């Protein structure tokens, strides 16, 4: 794995073309995330 | 040491996790190629992941980050999608769950849009789709996402 940019704990991928997109995030330490909920789902075919 | 506690659909905790799943679906520029064509999900089950060791590992590192950032962990609830979801809930996040060819370099990626994490459940760009039908848009096969507590601390802001 890489390291965060000097002085930083994570990167924020801020969307700058797609109006509707929300942010993506990257951490470089596994210890900086905890998997709190396992969600089991199906995607649904629209009308 | 992991145990999965099944949450009742009548539980407000189930309800607010389902709402974050459903309300953060968007359209994708790939028109559904990677994660399929859908506007919403059938939630089948929501389990709380409980591991003493992985939790203490997380809060240790969160204290380190907050002390480096004016007592601000900058903690978020973010979606993660991976075919190794079962190894993640048991052994926690590490180097083997990094995306090495990612835009922001070799790290562990998370998303505010559930439908973005959904693109990654069968692999990079949806891989070859569900193991049973080889369908990236499978409406039959059960999918799994994680909703994770993520410490961002001081985030480096990269524009597209
Ligand atoms: C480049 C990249 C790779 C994986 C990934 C994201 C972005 S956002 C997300 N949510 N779950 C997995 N992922
Ligand atoms: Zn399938």
């Amino acid at each position: 794995m890489a390291h965060s940019p000097p002085g930083h704990h994570s990167v924020t991928g801020r969307p700058s073309v797609n109006g509707l997109a929300l942010a993506e995030y990257v951490i470089y330490r596994g210890e900086q995330a905890y998997p709190e909920y396992l969600i089991t789902y199906q995607i649904m075919r629209p009308e | 040491g992991t145990i999965l506690i099944d949450l009742s659909p009548d539980d407000k905790e189930f309800q607010s996790v389902e709402e974050e799943m459903q309300s953060t679906v968007r359209e994708h520029r790939d028109g559904g190629h990677a994660g399929g064509i859908f506007n919403r999900y059938n939630i089948l089950k929501i389990q709380k992941v409980c591991n003493k060791k992985l939790w203490e590992r997380y809060t240790h590192r969160r204290k380190e980050v907050s002390e480096e950032n004016h007592n601000h962990a900058n903690e978020r609830m973010l979606f993660h999608g991976s075919p190794f979801v079962n190894a993640i809930i048991h052994k926690g996040f590490d180097e083997r769950h990094a995306y090495i060819g990612g835009m922001f370099g070799a790290g562990i990626y998370f998303a505010e849009n559930s439908s973005k994490s959904n693109q990654y459940v069968y692999g990079i760009g949806g891989g070859t789709g569900c193991p049973v039908h080889k369908d990236r848009s499978c409406y039959i096969c059960h999918r799994q996402l994680l909703f994770c507590r993520v410490t961002l601390g001081k985030s480096f802001l990269q524009f597209s």
